[PDB]
RNA sequence: GAUUGUUCACCCACUAAUAGGGAACGUGAGCUGGGUUUAGACCGUCGUGAGACAGGUUAGUUUUACCCUACUGAUGAUGUG
RNA sequence: CCUCACGAUCCUUCUGACCUUUUGGGUUUUAAGCAGGAGGUGUCAGAAAAGUUACCACAGGGAUAACUGGCUUGUGGCGGC
RNA sequence: CAUGAAUGGAUGAACGAGAUUCCCACUGUCCCUACCUACUAUCCAGCGAAACCACAGCCAAGGGAACGGGCUUGGCGGAAUCAGCGGGGAAAGAAGACCCUGUUGAGCUUGACUCUAGUCUGGCACGGUGAAGAGACAUGUUUUUUCACUGACCCGGUGAGG
RNA sequence: ACAAAGCAUCGCGAAGGCCCGCGGCGGGUGUUGACGCGAUGUGAUUUCUGCCCAGUGCUCUGAAUGUCAAAGUGAAGAAAU
RNA sequence: CUGGAGCGUCGGGCCCAUACCCGGCCGUCGCCGGCAGUCGAGAGUGGACGGGAGCGGCGGGGGCGGCGCGCGCGCGCGCCCGCCCCCGGAGCCCCGCGGACGCUACGCCGCGACGAGUAGGAGGGCCGCUGCGGUGAGCCUUGAAGCCUAGGGCGCGGGCCCGGGUGGAGCCGCCGCAGGUGCAGAUCUUGGUGGUAGUAGCAAAUAUUCAAACGAGAACUUUGAAGGCCGAAGUGGAGAAGGG
RNA sequence: CCCGGCUCGCUGGCGUGAGCCGGGCGUGGAAUGGAGUGCCUAGUGGGCCACUUUUGGUAAGCAGAACUGGCGCUGCGGGAUG
RNA sequence: GCGAAAGACUAAUCGAACCAUCUAGUAGCUGGUUCCCUCCGAAGUUUCCCUCAGGAUAGCUGGCGCUCUCGCACACGCAGU
RNA sequence: UACCCACCCGACCCGUCUUGAAACACGGACCAAGGAGUCUAACACGUGCGCGAGUCGGGGGCUCGCACGAAAGCCGCCGUGGCGCAAUGAAGGUGAAGGCCGGCGCGCUCGCCGGCCGAGGUGGGAUCCCGAGGCCUCUCCAGUCCGCCGAGGGCGCACCACCGGCCCGUCUCGCCCGCCGCGCCGGGGAGGUGGAGCACGAGCGCACGUGUUAGGACCCGAAAGAUGGUGAACUAUGCCUGGG
RNA sequence: CGCGACCUCAGAUCAGACGUGGCGACCCGCUGAAUUUAAGCAUAUUAGUCAGCGGAGGAGAAGAAACUAACCAGGAUUCCCUCAGUAACGGCGAGUGAACAGGGAAGAGCCCAGCGCCGAAUCCCCGCCCCGCGGCGGGGCGCGGGACAUGUGGCGUACGGAAGACCCGCUCCCCGGCGCCGCUCGUGGGGGGCCCAAGUCCUUCUGAUCGAGGCCCAGCCCGUGGACGGUGUGAGGCCGGUAGCGGCCCCCGGCGCGCCGGGCCCGGGUCUUCCCGGAGUCGGGUUGCUUGGGAAUGCAGCCCAAAGCGGGUGGUAAACUCCAUCUAAGGCUAAAUACCGGCACGAGACCGAUAGUCAACAAGUACCGUAAGGGAAAGUUGAAAAGAACUUUGAAGAGAGAGUUCAAGAGGGCGUGAAACCGUUAAGAGGUAAACGGGUGGGGUCCGCGCAGUCCGCCCGGAGGAUUCAACCCGGCGGCGGGUCCGGCCGUGUCGGCGGCCCGGCGGAUCUUUCCCGCGCGGGGGACCGUCCCCCGACCGGCGACCGGCCGCCGCCGGGCGCAUUUCCA
């Protein structure tokens, strides 16, 4: 609201919080973003280091449907499913590893983050990591892949 | 005059806002003009699907939609001449019609033949004429029914299947999978240079011959 | 007094003497406008040129007081029944 | 022997990796990257740049001259030992 | 310093509301002011503005933003006004025309930077027909040079008359 | 100051000189033709008008072995080249 | 001003600042502050409960003393034995059984310290303006807003409340929300009004006067008379354009 | 600080050295005061004066530095005034 | 445009008309910037800048906090010494 | 206290730029009404609230002629999607775990197989836990209840300092590889170094404040530039026709 | 040198039509700046924007792929969310800056030329009649014309089509009229007209009330109506209105049956024979503008200038090479979409006469300028004009009385009537311009008082006078608290019932397709777990969640108590 604002605090102050010996003029320093290699230069090379100046490689056309690849880290691969079938696991005395399709929850790619719970298991995915693969081959299971 | 660790900001304000503004104050009265369109067409064509004829099974292009489903534009035709009805009928039994749609498996297409199948079951035909032939429903399922289908006839629910749990066999106990997507991803970079070489090396066997 | 826009200068003549200065380098709603110092022009030098020149030269609007004060005059004024 | 003898972005060129991209695959050119040097900004943290205005204009400046006034008194004048 | 030949040199009758100098005549320009006249101003009846104005309005000296009306210390001060007056209000009139700044301009200039209309030249197109002949390359092609023609095209005339 | 008579150069024989126009096979000079039109310089008369073509211009049936583009032709390549 | 009101070197005494001391009030900061029902002033424990017993005690430093002693342990009464009892009442300077008037717990209270201010920041504003959602069994033709008041007062102040008056139809308090929200100033804008001032002024072309008429009223109209000027390149007689 | 012991691809005739684990021991000059640390951030970026030091200048109420203090930002008593 | 030429004149306007719009053109530069009380309280210096009337960054300032300390007989830490 | 008057002391006119203003610096005759830090978007931090590895919010949809409504409510829409949940490389791309023990390859600080623990350690660390010993309690002793003090000892959040470790890029150096193919194939190691990284999370949405911008942008202010238009009734020339 | 066809081309006040101009918010072609930004500036930016110009419509444009994509692929256009301030552009700086996919609104598709087939199977205008006539048409009849063979009509158009053979199945729509039947959503479609509840009841204010109390339930009545406006204040009831699947009357719209006049022999699937696409276009060179599009996105001018297993696209030029995907050079099209103009409405946390549009009024008016253009000020008497008759003074303007009014201290620019400023009355002052701060004093206007202000309030003591109780019991009522948790109700934690579990459901990628229904999938049942509900028993928090008895206390009422009590007063 126009009523807890400074401005109201500011009446009968005659220079309104903008100083008298330097007063409110317009547009003192530039207009926008001007002037960053004359005269702003301390700032944007000690605050923003490396804007100016071109890098890399032009891809002309990008889209991102094409590199789209979403993850899990193992670290919350067992939420993905209801934590029933879980239970209904380290239990049932078959080794019955439920199936895991990453696809189905939205994620092209398994990354190897975290502790995996000593439980057999199927994940199919797209991508695997290596130490993904390590991590649930070394806990009995497998890693299937899908197209 | 930046001042401090701001961000950088390049606003789209510079060329003139003001004038072309559109303020969204219709919003809610269009919300109601639409309201009523949509009602006033159900009542014009009273027994008739509410939500328009019915679009076929289909599956989203790029890699990143690739697992869902959605209602298509029309059935193609192609489709058409599997489940025997022809393509200028059809438009007049509120089966939309696509003559575009290049079909290049039998996966979709079946399961595209079963919603015309389907269709056909559960459809009724009132007669063109009050006392009207054949292929017109019977007047048993003629009384039974002025259902508009509210929403969409059939609604494509995209569905997936269960795997039960398995054994795990020690031959899928074995597969590298980290080590086989590598050697794909080489062999899809290096075939065309191996090509090269046994070109060239054919040619040393006629050239050494020679 | 002669010359000079001149301050300054130089001379003639007189005289007792032709001392030196200040007052916003006294004094433009007191004057004059000759000189500087707009616009017009003219030469010389300089500049390829527009133009420049404490280098000359001729032509070029000089407003307002009835207000307060000061001053000059002019009536008066409280006191003295 | 020590304390000076030098140069960003962008651009250009040269050099290096059996490098990467060159886009629906594949092969060659070509181009784009990556990593180092060079081509230069002497106003040297790096605009691509001649004048004139006495026909002039605007924003300002007593932060910046040309009068007066102050301080100073070299110089000028006047005066001592 | 620094004249000078059509950026014209030298002359020169007549002419000039052109610039100077001298002499005669004349004169209140002056020595040195005087008086006279008309219209004012002046007073009155009638009618009646404006610029301007922080507050205002007597001085010396001191200090002070380095020349006060006000402040300090002195000097002093007597209602309400009339005709004058030009010492003072750094009086009014105009956000100085000079000067300097501005990354503010305009007018003009050129050996500034960047361009432009226009024009000179080549190519290509509309652009054809016929004729000779020549070189260059090659063992036909190309370059084509020159001289013709008249259907495009162009100009000229007439009331499209031989 | 300008103008001016006069003196003087300068371009041009008409698909021309100068010039206008956004454009036309458009217009001005031109109801014209070198004693004419256009472009300048000086400024009556009298008397004269001196040297300098190195500079910048202008110009010249002038050599263009200097350079020089589009196309054009020639060659290598698989083709951009 | 002159054996000083002068100049040196010195006395005492006195005079005064928003400085320092003591006191009063106002605010700010600090107090790991106190107070939502409690003992306790260098605090240096309190309470079961058992066995045994009693004038016992804890027979420890000129330390000058702090930790232990002389207002009681046990005691008076009931009569060596019992008790040594209950605040719905011990009568209360401590009360732990129930808690202020005080306790809007963003309330109230006790200590200290400290309080210059532009540019600027922050906080608080039962400071003010207009409008909305609430709410005030609000106010109002027995007089609302506004305005006016040498009327009585409150707040450090922004401002506010009352008294009278005129005025003739609406208006404010509190809890929240919203702003085109507070003026001395910008050679500010618009409107109004002064001082100047009854002042400058009503001075270019020689000129008016007498009588009468009309009239409420005559220097200025009208008529008569007289004097005058324009003087036919006119202040005379007719037109164009323009005016209408 | 003082002991005991492990580790090393460095260093070396052995030891160095550093790193670790394990134990053993308290006020280390005076005076003062509660300290540490992170976010946003306005105004400012014309300065001036005095003691002392000092550079130009002949000198300046001149130009230019040091050190502190002021004035600007700030009244009060005193210096008549400032 | 027109100029016997002064940058003259073009409806009180001319070194380049008047009218409306683009337009609230831009301004590192003048001017102004509206109620109280309470607490804290500066700078005119640093480096870079077509920088020198402006900015950028340093400082100096305030607000917001947090981490703890222990005057709750029982403190480490810092300092214009 | 406010009206008038009197006196003693004090006392220069405000606003402003300014090293310095009562200034012989500028704005200001007076009085009324008007009058200047706004809205939008985008960030940033602080703060409040909902939910929390999620959380929305829009557009749609389902419910009305709105009175209040162009509101409120509801929707596998609620996740299509944004932001977050993961980085790092120019890119092809890769992608956050280590410890320990036993067993097997020669433990070779190398490679492989079975089991255990799981985000490493050091120093501070608010700090809770355990607490030797005290401190009383009317007796000598016995003894369970209650706390106060509490030397010393333990776990140790948050955070800070450091040492380790892992991911990716690059380098160096070196070893063994796996084999749906052949290795100008792919894969692992040791040591250093680049990174906006991980090392059991903190975001999303909605408010409000402050600040910085883009916007006319706190209000007023140019000399100019551009696009279209209207003027020769003045004046500048030429022409036509009249007059002197 | 004649007459006749046709091709070109003229003239008609020939018969019949049609076009121009205006508006301009939204829309479509073209043209096209500069302020500005970059702290200068020329590229850039402002910006394909302002102005200029053309052209429309109720919407316009776009639109049925020479598309997207690289997928297990999508399928006209337009709009919204999103992509994303991202890929790219840029003195790579200032700044600029899309698309694809996904979700949704809406959803509709189609014609030619050509190649061919058909006896031109066609169309136009005349002349007579039949119907119809205020969107000029249908039906018939005519050697009445003419267009057309340089090409009209039917099938047909790439999704394939035609033609054939045989395979199968049996045939209403369209239009011109002529009527008639159901008035057809804001809950009777559009528009018009006329209509539909309840107090001027009592008292009282007042100039007049619509106010204040009151009136058979906040008073009377109505309430499917209590919005608003009018009315001499503030009104559901007085008036208009309001509500209401309320009524009635016209008109118009639109849809439904009948009759008639005409048009129309219109299918579906299989095997074979042919049949095919738009040229000065594509494409290339180049120059200029444009995009963000880059060794050239789009557009152009000029030059060159095609092909037919071809052509375009496949976002870095090029060759070779494979794949994908469309079919250009011709055309039509509703719906969501846009609207600062116009007609007609509705609303508001808007402004309230210096505000709000320039304009609340005779406002784009008065007025200025030659002209293009510029462009104001200015609302309010009272309720009703009841707007001052009459007498009087004056030449008259103006007064004095009178009168009207609730008020003229509302008098025609008249509500309220501020300040500056001025007038006069009262009071006080007055040689250092005024004004001012501190401190008092003097005078005033009023204000509080007092004709003692002695301020009160307990308790007590004393002396007077008066009514009834307290204390105590007894009857009743009503509370409080208490515990025996005593009896019952209630809920927390736990346990038991596996009892609700199917007579409890919902959720779950749990499980079974032994099942059931429908077409491996979907739906439904059955198994499972997590969660939520019933029976009873036990322990415990026995909880403000109660109920009943018992108790203890309190209070009120009513009795009893008559006076050493208990109250009142002075
Ligand atoms: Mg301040
Ligand atoms: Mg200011
Ligand atoms: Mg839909
Ligand atoms: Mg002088
Ligand atoms: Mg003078
Ligand atoms: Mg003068
Ligand atoms: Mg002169
Ligand atoms: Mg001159
Ligand atoms: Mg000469
Ligand atoms: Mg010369
Ligand atoms: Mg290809
Ligand atoms: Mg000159
Ligand atoms: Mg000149
Ligand atoms: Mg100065
Ligand atoms: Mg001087
Ligand atoms: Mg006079
Ligand atoms: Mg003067
Ligand atoms: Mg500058
Ligand atoms: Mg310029
Ligand atoms: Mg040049
Ligand atoms: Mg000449
Ligand atoms: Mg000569
Ligand atoms: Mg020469
Ligand atoms: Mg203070
Ligand atoms: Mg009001
Ligand atoms: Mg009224
Ligand atoms: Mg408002
Ligand atoms: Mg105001
Ligand atoms: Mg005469
Ligand atoms: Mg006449
Ligand atoms: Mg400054
Ligand atoms: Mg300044
Ligand atoms: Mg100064
Ligand atoms: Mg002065
Ligand atoms: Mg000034
Ligand atoms: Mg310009
Ligand atoms: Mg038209
Ligand atoms: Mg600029
Ligand atoms: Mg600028
Ligand atoms: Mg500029
Ligand atoms: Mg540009
Ligand atoms: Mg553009
Ligand atoms: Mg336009
Ligand atoms: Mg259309
Ligand atoms: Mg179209
Ligand atoms: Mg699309
Ligand atoms: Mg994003
Ligand atoms: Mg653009
Ligand atoms: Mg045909
Ligand atoms: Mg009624
Ligand atoms: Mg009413
Ligand atoms: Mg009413
Ligand atoms: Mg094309
Ligand atoms: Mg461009
Ligand atoms: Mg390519
Ligand atoms: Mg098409
Ligand atoms: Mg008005
Ligand atoms: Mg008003
Ligand atoms: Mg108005
Ligand atoms: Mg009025
Ligand atoms: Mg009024
Ligand atoms: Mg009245
Ligand atoms: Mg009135
Ligand atoms: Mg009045
Ligand atoms: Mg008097």
């Amino acid at each position: 609201p126009s009523r807890l604002r400074k401005t109201r605090k500011l009446r009968g102050h005659v220079s309104h919080g903008h100083g008298r010996i330097g007063k409110h003029r317009k547009h003192p320093g530039g207009r926008g973003n001007a002037g960053g290699m004359h005269h702003h230069r301390i700032n944007f090379d000690k605050y923003h280091p490396g804007y100016f100046g071109k890098v890399g490689m032009r891809h002309y056309h990008l889209k991102r449907n094409q590199s789209f690849c979403p993850t899990v880290n193992l670290d919350k691969l067992w939420t993905l499913v209801s934590e029933q079938t879980r239970i209904n696991a380290a239990k049932n005395k078959t080794g019955a590893a439920p199936i895991i399709d990453v696809v189905r929850s939205g994620y092209y790619k398994v990354l190897g983050k975290g502790k995996l719970p000593k439980q057999p298991v199927i994940v199919k995915a797209k991508f695997f990591s290596r130490r993904a693969e390590e991590k649930i081959k070394g806990v009995g299971g497998a890693c299937v892949l899908v197209a | 005059a930046p001042s401090r660790n701001g961000m950088i900001l390049k606003p789209h304000f510079h060329k003139d806002w003001q004038r072309r503004v559109a303020t969204w104050f219709n919003q809610p009265a269009r919300k109601i003009r639409r309201r009523k369109a949509r009602q006033a067409k159900a009542r014009r064509i009273a027994p008739r699907p509410a939500s328009g004829p019915l679009r076929p099974v289909v599956r989203c292009p790029t890699v990143r939609y690739h697992t869902k489903v959605r209602a298509g534009r029309g059935f193609s035709l192609e489709e058409l001449r599997v489940a025997g009805i022809h393509k200028k009928v059809a438009r007049t039994i509120g089966i939309s019609v696509d003559p575009r749609r290049r079909n290049k498996c039998t996966e979709s297409l079946q399961a595209n033949v079963q919603r015309l199948k389907e269709y056909r079951s559960k459809l009724i035909l009132f007669p063109r004429k009050p006392s009207a032939p054949k292929k017109g429903d019977s007047s048993a399922e003629e009384l039974k029914l002025a259902t508009q289908l509210t929403g969409p006839v059939m609604p494509i629910r995209n569905v997936y299947k269960r795997e039960k749990a398995r054994v795990i066999t020690d031959e899928e106990k074995n597969f590298k999978a980290f080590a086989s997507l590598r050697m794909a991803r080489a062999n899809a970079r290096l075939f065309g240079i191996r090509a090269k070489r046994a070109k060239e090396a054919a040619e040393q066997d006629v050239e050494k011959k020679k």
